[PDB]
C-alpha cells in the first residue's frame, strides 16, 4: 500500500489532490494550474524529480509568489514530521526488544529523504542560476544562509556543506576548443593603425568575425530576469533590462552605420563598392550563423534611404543579388525560413532576439494569471511554462562559444561606433533620407555626378579565408 | 481564391498595443493564446458579405529595434496606428509613425486607421475629441478599443479593410 | 529535429558533471559540487542530422541511491562513467548496468562505458579490463577527459548513434 502521510493539519503539503487545488494537462504529469502549495509540493515531489519544472518555476515564480514567501514555503516543505511507532513497534518495546520500525524507516527513505533532497535542489538551482533575488534583497540571502547552515543530520550533510560553499562563492563572484581559431585577416588597414579603420579598409572577413564575437557576447549576457514580466517594455526598462537594451542598441547602431556608409558615398561607382562590400560581410555572417548580423544588413538594405537606390542596386553582381534575396527571404511569412534555419544549423550561432521578445510579450498579455475553478483562484501555470519554454530556448543558444580570436583594436572600433553623433533620431534619419534624395533624385529629376571620396583601392579582397604556414 | 490583406500594427510600446490583435485572432471566447503557433496571426473573416483572409503583423516588444521599422512597415497594405488613451506621449508619437509609413510606402495616401486603446483603468489623458480632430486632420477613421472587453476590436480591423477596398 | 534523452550515471566524483559541462559550455569545472539532479539541452548536428540532446546529470553520492528508478524510466540511453584512477568506481558500474536493465525491463538498452580522467597519469583501472567489461555488455568503451576534452564528443555522440539505431 501507499505510505501514510502526516495529518494535513500539521503539514500542509499532505492535503489530497483535487480539482479545487490542482489541474493537470491531458510519463510524469504536466500541471496546468494549481495553488502555490500544490505547485511547491510537485516541485519537490517524493515520487520523481522534475528538473525542467525546477527551472520553469524558478524562472517565473515572481509573477505569483514573492521571493521571501517562496523561501518560507520551501522551509515549511522541508520540515516533515516523522510518524509515531506502530502497534508492532509498541509491542516490541513493551517486551524490552528493539522495534523493527519498518514503517518509519520506509517513510524516511521514500518520503522524507527524497522531498528534503529535492528542496535542497531547489535551493541549489536558486542560488546558482537565479542569484539576482539575493543580490537585490540582502535579508533574503541571510535567511537562505541560516536555513542551509542549520540543516542537521548526515543524510543531507554533503549537499548542505556544498551549498554553503556555493553561496559564499556567488557572493564574491575559461574556454577550451577542438581546434585553433583561424588567423586574423588584414586588408588596407594594418595592425595597430586604428585611425585608418573603416568599412572598406578593414578586411570584410574580419569585420564579420569581430562583429560576430561582439554580438555573441551581447546575446550571451541577457538573463531571464530581463525578460520575464515583459520588463524591457515598461517604465523601468533601463534598470531591469540593461543587457538586452545594450544588445538591441548595438544592432540598431550597426544598421544605421551601414546606411550612413552607403548614402554618404555620393559617387555612384564608389557607392556600388560600398554596397557590394556590405553584402560580402552578410555572406560571412551567414557562414558564421550570426543571424543577428544577417538581419542587421537586411534591415539596412530595406531602409527607406537605401531601398530606393535603384541605380546602385542595378550594378550589383548577380551572385550578390542572390545572396541578399535569400537573406531577405528569411524574414518573409513571419520569419518562417529563419525559424527553420535556426533549428537546423550546428551552433555556435547568434539568434535574432526580436522574435523571442514578441513571443514572450504576447504570451504574457494573451493568457490570464489565474484560472477560476470551483470558486477558487488557481495559478495558471501553463502560461508560465510557455514563457519558460522561450527563455529555455534562448539559454540553449547561449552555451556554445565561437572559436574566433578577438582583435582588440577592431573590437574597440565597433564598440565605439556612433553614426548618429549628437543628433536625435528623427534629425538623423531625415538626414539619411535627404542624402538619398541628393545622390539619386526622384524621377524625372536627372541623375547628377559626384566626385570620388576614397583614395585607396576599392577592389574587395573577397571573403574566402587565407592560410599561410 | 479569396483576397488576402497584409495589415501592420504600429505604435508605442509598453502600453498594451498587443491586446488588439490578440483579442481579434483569439478564440474570441476563451482567454488563451500561443503566439508561436503557425498562423496565430491569420484569420478568415467576412466583411460586408465578402470573405477574405487577414494577415496581421504586430511586432509588439521589438520597439527598441528602431532601424527595423522601415522593413516591417514595407510589408503592409494597410496600417493600424495605435496609441493608449492614458499615455499622451504615445498619442504625440502618432504623427511621426504616419510620416514614416508615407515615406516607406512612397505615397501620400496610404490606407490607415487611428486606434485609441484603453489598456487599463488608469485615468484617461487623451480625450476622444482630441483624437477625432487628429484623425480628421489626416483624413482617416478613428476607432476606440478596449484591451479587456474586446469592444471596438472588430471595428478597427474591418474599418481598415474597408479603407483598403475603397482606396 | 529528433530529440534524444541521455542520462549520465556513475559513482560520486568520477566527473559526470564535468563531462556534461565540457560538452555544453566548453568549460572545465574544477570544483566538486555533488549533484542532486541537473538537466541540460544541446542542439547539435550529428552525422548530418540536427538533433536536440536532453542530458540528465545524476547524483553519484550513495545517499541518493534510492532515487534512481524515476530517472532511469525516462532515459533513452545511458553514459556509464567511472574514473580510471578509482577502482571502486569501476566496480560500481555493474550495479548501474543491472539497475537500468531491471527498470527498463530490457537486455538491449543503449549504453556507452566511459573511463574518465584519462589526462591523469596515475591510472589504476587498465583499459583492457574496462574493454572486457564493455564487450560483455555489447557496448563501446570510450576514455575521456573532461579537463582536456579528449573523447568527450565521441562518448556523447556515440550514445546518440546507439539510440538512433536502436
Ligand atoms: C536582390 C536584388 C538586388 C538588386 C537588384 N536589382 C534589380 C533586381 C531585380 C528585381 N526584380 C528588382 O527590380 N528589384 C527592385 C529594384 C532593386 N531593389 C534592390 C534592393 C534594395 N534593398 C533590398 C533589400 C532586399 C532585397 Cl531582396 C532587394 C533590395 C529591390 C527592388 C535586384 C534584386
Ligand atoms: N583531472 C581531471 N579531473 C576531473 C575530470 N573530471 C572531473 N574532474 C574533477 O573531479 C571532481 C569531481 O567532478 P564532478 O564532475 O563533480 O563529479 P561527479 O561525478 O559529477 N560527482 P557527483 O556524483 O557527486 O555529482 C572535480 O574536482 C572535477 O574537477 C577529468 O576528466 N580530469
Ligand atoms: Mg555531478
Ligand atoms: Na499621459
Amino acid at each position: 500500500g501507499q505510505m501514510r502521510l502526516p495529518s494535513a493539519d500539521v503539514y500542509r503539503f499532505a492535503e489530497p489532490d483535487s480539482e479545487e487545488n490542482i489541474i493537470f494537462e491531458e510519463g510524469i504529469p504536466i500541471i496546468k494550474a494549481g495553488t502555490v502549495i500544490k505547485l511547491i509540493e510537485r516541485l519537490t515531489y517524493h515520487m520523481y524529480a522534475d528538473p525542467n519544472f525546477v527551472r520553469t518555476f524558478l524562472t517565473t515564480y515572481r509573477s505569483f509568489c514573492k521571493p521571501q514567501e517562496l523561501l518560507s514555503l520551501i522551509i515549511e516543505r522541508f520540515e516533515i514530521p516523522e510518524p509515531e511507532p506502530t502497534e508492532a513497534d509498541r509491542i516490541a518495546i513493551e517486551n524490552g526488544d528493539q522495534p523493527l520500525s519498518a514503517e518509519l524507516k520506509r517513510f524516511r527513505k521514500e518520503y522524507i529523504q527524497p522531498v528534503q533532497l529535492r528542496v535542497l535542489n531547489v535551493c541549489r538551482h536558486w542560488v546558482e542560476h537565479h542569484f539576482y533575488d539575493f543580490e537585490r534583497d540582502a535579508y533574503l540571502l541571510q535567511r537562505m544562509e541560516e536555513f542551509i547552515g542549520t540543516v542537521r543530520g548526515k543524510a543531507m550533510k554533503k549537499w548542505v556543506e556544498s551549498i554553503t560553499k556555493i553561496i559564499q562563492r556567488k557572493k564574491i563572484a575559461n574556454i577550451t576548443f577542438q581546434s585553433s581559431p583561424p588567423t586574423v585577416e588584414w586588408h588596407i588597414s594594418r595592425p595597430g593603425h586604428i585611425e585608418t579603420f573603416d568599412l572598406l579598409t578593414l578586411h570584410p572577413i574580419e569585420i564579420a568575425r569581430q562583429l560576430t564575437l561582439l554580438e555573441s557576447d551581447l546575446y550571451r549576457a541577457v538573463q531571464p530576469s530581463e525578460l520575464v514580466g515583459s520588463v524591457w517594455t515598461k517604465e523601468d526598462k533601463e534598470i531591469n533590462s540593461p543587457n538586452l537594451l545594450k544588445m538591441i542598441r548595438h544592432t540598431t547602431n550597426l544598421t544605421l552605420w551601414f546606411e550612413k556608409c552607403i548614402v554618404e558615398t555620393e559617387n555612384l561607382e564608389e557607392r556600388v563598392a560600398v554596397v557590394s562590400r556590405i553584402i560580402e560581410i552578410l555572406q560571412v555572417f551567414q557562414e558564421l550563423n550570426n543571424f543577428n548580423g544577417v538581419l542587421e544588413v537586411v534591415s539596412a538594405m530595406n531602409s527607406s534611404p537605401v531601398y530606393r537606390l535603384d541605380h546602385t542596386f542595378e550594378q550589383i553582381p548577380s551572385r550578390q543579388k542572390k545572396i541578399l534575396e535569400e537573406a531577405h527571404e528569411l524574414s518573409e511569412d513571419h520569419y518562417k525560413k529563419y525559424l527553420a534555419k535556426l533549428r537546423s544549423i550546428n551552433p555556435p550561432c547568434v539568434p535574432f532576439f526580436g522574435i523571442y521578445l514578441t513571443n514572450i510579450l504576447k504570451t504574457e498579455e494573451g493568457n490570464p494569471e489565474v484560472l477560476k475553478r470551483h470558486g477558487k483562484e488557481l495559478i495558471n501555470f501553463s502560461k508560465r511554462r510557455k514563457v519558460a519554454e522561450i527563455t529555455g530556448e534562448i539559454q540553449q543558444y547561449q552555451n556554445q562559444p565561437y572559436c574566433l580570436r578577438v582583435e582588440s583594436d577592431i573590437k574597440r572600433f565597433f564598440e565605439n561606433l556612433n553614426p548618429m553623433g549628437n543628433s536625435m533620431e528623427k534629425e538623423f534619419t531625415d538626414y539619411l533620407f535627404n542624402k538619398s534624395l541628393e545622390i539619386e533624385p526622384r524621377n524625372p529629376k536627372p541623375l547628377p555626378r559626384f566626385p570620388k571620396k576614397y583614395s585607396y583601392p576599392l577592389k574587395s579582397p573577397g571573403v574566402r579565408p587565407s592560410n599561410p604556414r | 481564391g479569396m483576397t488576402e490583406y497584409k495589415l501592420v500594427v504600429v505604435g508605442a510600446g509598453g502600453v498594451g498595443k498587443s491586446a488588439l490583435t490578440i483579442q481579434l485572432i483569439q478564440n474570441h471566447f476563451v482567454d488563451e493564446y500561443d503566439p508561436t503557433i503557425e498562423d496565430s496571426y491569420r484569420k478568415q473573416v467576412v466583411i460586408d458579405g465578402e470573405t477574405c483572409l487577414l494577415d496581421i503583423l504586430d511586432t509588439a516588444g521589438q520597439e527598441e529595434y528602431s532601424a527595423m521599422r522601415d522593413q516591417y512597415m514595407r510589408t503592409g497594405e494597410g496600417f493600424l496606428c495605435v496609441f493608449a488613451i492614458n499615455n499622451t506621449k504615445s498619442f504625440e508619437d502618432i504623427h511621426q509613425y504616419r510620416e514614416q509609413i508615407k515615406r516607406v510606402k512612397d505615397s501620400d495616401d496610404v490606407p490607415m486607421v487611428l486606434v485609441g486603446n484603453k489598456c487599463d483603468l488608469a485615468a484617461r489623458t487623451v480625450e476622444s475629441r482630441q483624437a477625432q480632430d487628429l484623425a480628421r486632420s489626416y483624413g482617416i477613421p478613428y476607432i476606440e478599443t478596449s484591451a479587456k472587453t474586446r469592444q471596438g476590436v472588430e471595428d478597427a480591423f474591418y474599418t481598415l479593410v474597408r479603407e483598403i477596398r475603397q482606396h
